[PDB]
This record gives C-alpha cells, structure tokens and sequence, in this order.
C-alpha cells in the first residue's frame, strides 16, 4: 500500500517535478518545430506544465518560500508563451499581498519588478509602457541611491520613458546619466549594460553623443570582470558610431582582431550573469554576442562602411562579402538548435531574417550607384519605409522620371519617426524644389512663392540636420554646404536665392572652401557624387586658373563614366567643354564634343 | 551651339540634381537596432529549491495523474509565433512517444487531446 500512500502523501511535489519535465521536453522539442502538429504537439507540452504549475499554486496551501517560486515560474511561463497576461497578473497580484505581511524584502520587489517591466512588455502597447512610469516614481522616492533595486526600477522606468521619444529624449538621457552615477560604484557588469543601453538609444534617436560616454564606452574593452559579451558590444557600439559619423573604421578593425584573438575559444554561453546584490541576479539572454555571429555581422557593418566605393575595384568590399553574409546568415538560421522557448527560438531566426532584408537592401543600393535599373527587381523588405526609399532613388533615376510621384515618395519619408530617414526625405524633396525655382517661367510672382517654398525647405532640411549627430559627420557636412550654395548662385540656379546679410553665407563658404582645398590634393569618405558636387562647384567658385580649371572640369566629366550619373556626366562636360575652348585645347574641344554627341543620345534616346 | 542645347535635358546643375539621387547619404540606423535588443533581461531570485524530492519508487507509478481537475473549458490561448514557416505533415512521431520526459509523464498525456490549431494565436483584439 505504500504507492497509494507515497501518491497522495508527495502529490504535490510529484506534480511540481512532473512540470519541470513537459518544459524540459518542450525545450527540446522547440528548434525542431517546423509544422503545424509539432506546433500543436509543443503547445500540448507547456500546457501540460501549465496545468501542472496550476495544480500546485490553486490546490494546497504553500509555504512562502513555496509560494514565491511556483507563482514567479507560473507567471513566467504566461507571460513568455501565452496571451494570458490578466491570469498573470492575478498571481503575481496574489503574491504581492501575502509578501507585504512577511520581511521578505527582495522577494518582494522582484514580483514588483514583473509587474513593473515584464508585464508591459507583454501586453505589446506603449501606451501601457507610460503608466508603469508612475508606479515606479513611487516605488523609487522610498529607496536609498545605494539600494540595487533602486537601479533596476529607474531602469524601468528608463524603458517606460523610452515609449514617445518626443521631446522625451531629453529625460530618458538625463536618465541614464544618473544611473551611470548610482551605478558606477556598484557591479561593474552592471554599470556596463546600463551604459551599453544608453550609447544604443542614443544611436537609434540620432543625437550626438557626448564624448566623455565614448571614453568611458571605450574603457570597457580594456585589460577588467567586465563578461565578454558585454566587451564585445561595447566594441561593436563604438563601430556604428564611427560608421554613423561615415569615418573611417580601421583602427576599430584592428580592436576587433585583438579582441577576437586574444579572446578565443571563449564555449560561450548566451546569457550574463550579473550578481547585483546578496540574493538576486540579473539574467541578459545575448544570443548575438559570439565569436561567429560577431565575425559574421562585423562583415554587414564593415560592408556598409565601404558600400559607396563600390565603383573602385580595390574597396568594392561590399560587393565580395554581401552575399557571404546573406549566406551565413541563413546557414545560422537553418541551423539554429537552441534549447529554449519557441517565440525565443523564433526570435533569434527573425534577426537572421533582418540581417539578410538589410543585405538585400545595401545590395539594391549598390546596384542603383553603378546602373539604371536593378536587375531582377527591387526586393520587399521587412522595412517598409526602406521600400519606399528604394523606390523612390530607383524611380528618380530612370529614364523618364515622373517626378510627382518621385515627390511624393520623398514627402511620405519626411514623416518617418526614424529620424535619419526623415533627413534623407528633406534633403530630397529640397533638390527637387530648388529645381522647380530655377526652371520657374510664371514671371514675379510665380518665381516669389516658389522662393518662398525653397528657403522653408531649405530651413526644415537645416533644423533636421543640427539637431542630429550627423553635424559631426563630414560627409553630411560637406552636403550640407553644397546644397546650400546650388540654390544660391547663378550658373547652378536660374533664379538664386539673396538673402540679408548673411552671417550664413561666410559659415557655408569657409566650410566649402576648407574641403574644396583639402580633399583636391580628415579628408572625405571617397563618395564619387560627393567630390563630383564638390570639385564642380569649387571649380566653378573658387578657382582662377583656366588650365586648373580644365584638370577639374576632365576630371568630373570622367568620373561619371565610374558609376551611373549620367546627367551629372553631361553638365560637367558642356563645363568643361567651354574650359577647353577657354583654354585653346582644340583637340580636347575634339573629344569632348564627340563623347557630349553620344551622350545626348543615350539620354534622348 | 553645344551637343544637347534645344534639347529637354537639364543644363544647371540644380535642376541635374532633381533626376540624381543623394546615393552617399546612406542610411544606417536599422543597424544599430538589430544587436540593441538583448532578447530577454529578467530579475531573478537565487534561492534554494523549496519543494523537495519524491520518494523515487513514486515514478514508478503506472497509472495516469489528472492534473487539472477542472480548469480547461477558460482554455488557455497559446502564443503562435510571427514569422514562423509553418508546415503540414504527421511524418513525425506522436506526443507520447517525444523524448524525454519520464514514464509518469507519459501516461499523464495518454487521453488527453492536442491544443487546438485555433487556440494558437498571433493576437487576439482584446
């Protein structure tokens, strides 16, 4: 008789153990699931635990201790693998009550925690993100700077002021800078994912980053307990900044070949560890930060680095090692065997499935600097408004351009929260204004109100661009200031733009003046439409010479037979057609003039 | 003259610019946000198991355990995950015969049916 006793004597803690098995078979199951039975057949599996866990909490009268840790699994387990985020909530609700009557001090605040972070994220809604922020105001004012969960809270809080970055930047960013402080006596793992956090939002906000966060970004790689996976997105943090400021990233390729040896071998676990006081962790699932994800997505950002040296067979890195990166990153998603969670198993194949739309897209890119058209159509992507970018640059360029419908591509683009696409879209529709005033026929007052819309234009393309980190990025710089000068003066336009006094006109001068002169002979990134609107305009502008002038006007009307340009090809070559006869070059007059004929005919067709 | 006066094609370089595309100002951003989400951050409690171990002549038990004796029918709706390439074959083995999984554990999923198709869900609109 002692199974029938043992039965329902341990029943409890048999069921509890049964539980654990489903999850354990459900892991297991999970990478492997690739048809609708295995779906149903996983989702039998944590029901079956569910069920399990559910016995235990609804049925028997626990210990606290019992209590905290079936009702935190349960809750876990909801949150993570179902929509039953209410049910949650009751248990995590339950648990509150009964710890407020007990010391349990940490137990307490880790089900506050759940409520406060995990659950908002489950729910799927900023909107539920934004209350949580005053539940943690309340939460915080009660606790010492020095207590640990003080930190995680204004943590949760920082995430909660993450939803609405409208003019919430400026709070989520003081934010961080005083949990950097709170935080920069505790564990240094720790204060090393806050601050990665923060160079990351800033990066996705676009807003300059100060360089005393660089610094101290930089000084996480340095000879420290920092975990490795934690050193490896620092590093990988700092190349996008230098990739962002369109600099040059060699010196960073080579920390990453010191990193990459020095550190070998390091196995590799997916998940930090960090001890944040006696009795709790926190737990960072990093799936990415591994020595052949890291060598594989370096290629992606070493690719979007060179992309515009595409024309050059010597940096065309990106068209050799785009489609090694397309590749690998569907082996790894073929390959992907992870013990976890299906909507875990399912997130880690959604970012091979990004890495490869990204791919697809630069490759797009490339094909529209070097020809016409795409051969094979331009791909959808997961990004939808890098569709309608591609779209745009590919209809902007055809033959016979429709240019409303170019305009509205850009304008949908100047609406865009991403904040580097709304730069691109001003940018645009700016050219394609200050093209309208100068071929303007209607007479003053035609030619007043188009004036009018070009210096609004230009003032929303300026106001986008100094509130950005890319003031610190040349590339744009030098644009900018070019961009200035082609509505402004009269071979470019054909009605320039004059204005009082201007303080303006000396800023963007000395600014054209200083690249003209120092990347004729720090120096720009090598992007051909740059130096072509940059020697085209300082030769125009700035040069006295006229057998200069003719070595700048031969050198832009040959540089667009290096990638696809063809209208830029014919405006460098009636300049420098008239250089040439300036300058008594009959032969060159010769040349010009035949290469110009067969020119006008492609065009015209 | 000069080859393509008289012609429609753009002559300043301005109105050239309206038919080219800014191609070096490349976009960046969506790069930065694909390793910026740790997939998961989470507070945990180190503490010591608190249920403690069954006899183990109790996993011997043969007969089936009915974990929930009532609960199921508000049956629970499972999260069906977006972007997943779904499949239709039964070439695979049945629930009961997946490892692992004890014997126990087994015979409690004999009579039981499988999670409807329509209880695993992308979303629901409450």
């Amino acid at each position: 008789m002692v199974m029938a006793v043992n039965l329902h004597k341990h029943q409890k803690n048999l069921v509890y153990r049964l539980s654990q098995q489903y999850l354990a078979a459900a892991r297991d199951l999970a990478a492997d699931v690739r048809s609708e039975k295995q779906l149903q057949q996983y989702y039998t599996l944590v029901r079956q635990c569910v069920h399990g866990l559910r016995y235990v909490k609804d049925g028997f009268q626990l210990t606290v201790e019992e209590d905290i840790q079936v009702t935190l699994q349960l809750a876990r387990v909801l949150l993570e693998e179902t929509h039953e985020v209410e049910l949650a909530e009751q248990y995590l609700g339950s648990l509150r009550t009964r710890l407020r009557t007990t010391p349990l001090t940490d137990a307490r605040h880790a089900v506050e925690f759940q409520l406060l972070y995990d659950v908002p994220l489950a729910k799927e809604d900023r909107a539920e993100l934004r209350q949580v922020v005053r539940h943690t105001t309340g939460l915080l004012e009660e606790l010492a700077d020095s207590d640990a969960w003080a930190w995680l809270f204004r943590y949760c809080r920082i995430i909660g002021l993450e939803a609405g970055g409208a003019r919430s930047n400026s709070a989520v960013l003081q934010e961080y800078l005083k949990l950097l402080q709170l935080v920069s006596a505790g564990p240094v793992g720790l204060h090393a994912f806050v601050l990665c956090s923060c160079v990351a939002f800033i990066l996705d906000r676009v807003v300059e980053l100060d360089r005393s966060l660089l610094t101290q970004l930089r000084a996480l790689r340095k000879a420290t307990a920092i975990p490795l996976q934690l050193q490896m997105w620092s590093l990988l943090l700092d190349l996008l900044v230098a990739i962002q400021l369109d600099e040059n990233i060699m010196d960073l390729l080579t920390d990453f070949k010191d990193f990459f040896s020095t550190h070998k071998d390091a196995d590799g676990d997916d998940t930090v560890v960090l001890s944040i006081k006696e009795g709790v962790n926190v737990r960072l699932f990093v799936p990415l930060f591994n020595y052949h994800d890291c060598k594989n997505i370096l290629l992606l950002f070493q690719s979007v680095s060179y992309l515009t040296t595409c024309y050059s067979k010597s940096s065309n890195f990106s068209t050799k090692f785009l489609p090694k990166v397309l590749k690998t990153s569907q082996e790894l998603k073929e390959t992907l065997q992870k013990r976890t969670s299906l909507v875990h198993v399912q997130s880690i194949r959604n970012i091979y499935d990004k890495v490869v739309d990204l791919c697809r897209f630069y490759q797009t890119w490339e094909s529209l600097i070097l020809s016409e058209r795409v051969e094979g159509g331009i791909p959808r992507l997961q990004y939808s408004e890098y569709n309608i970018l591609l779209e745009a640059i590919s209809s902007q360029q055809a033959q016979q351009a429709d240019l409303s419908h170019v305009g509205r591509l850009y304008s949908t683009l100047t609406k865009s929260k991403d904040p580097e696409l709304r730069l691109i879209g001003i940018a645009h529709l700016y050219t394609l204004i200050v093209a309208e005033l100068s071929s303007c026929s209607e007479g003053p007052e035609g030619i007043s109100e188009l004036t009018q819309k070009t210096t609004d234009a230009w003032e929303q393309l300026q106001h986008a661009y100094l509130s950005s980190s890319l003031v610190q990025n040349n590339v744009w710089k030098c644009s900018v200031a070019i961009l200035w000068a082609i509505s402004r003066f009269e071979p470019f336009s054909g009605h320039p733009i004059h204005s009082s006094s201007n303080d303006q006109q000396t800023l963007y001068m000395q600014q054209l003046n200083e690249f003209f002169t120092d990347n004729a002979l720090f120096k720009l990134k090598k992007s051909l439409l740059l130096h072509f609107l940059l020697n085209y305009l300082g030769g125009t502008m700035l040069v006295s010479d006229v057998q200069k002038r003719c070595d700048i006007s031969s050198s832009c009307f040959q540089m667009g037979k290096q990638q696809y340009m063809p209208g830029m090809r014919y405006v460098a070559g009636i300049w420098h057609l008239m250089n040439s006869t300036v300058a008594m070059k009959t032969k060159e007059v010769a040349i010009t003039r035949a290469k110009l004929e067969g020119l006008v005919d492609k065009m015209l067709n | 003259t000069f080859p393509g006066e008289d012609t429609r094609i753009p002559k300043r370089i301005s109105e050239a610019l309206s038919h080219q595309p800014l191609n070096h100002l490349v976009p960046k951003r969506e790069l930065s946000r694909l390793l910026s989400k740790p997939v998961q951050i989470s507070v945990q409690l180190e503490s010591e198991d608190a249920f403690e171990e069954v006899p183990e002549e109790l996993w011997q038990y043969p007969h089936p355990i009915d974990l929930d004796p009532l609960r199921l029918e508000q049956p629970l709706r499972f999260r069906r995950p977006r972007g997943a390439r779904l499949d239709y074959r039964e070439d695979s083995s049945e629930i009961a015969d997946l490892p692992g999984m004890g014997q126990l554990a087994r015979a409690c999923l004999s009579g039981t049916q499988l999670v409807d198709s329509a209880a695993i869900v992308e979303s629901i609109e409450s």
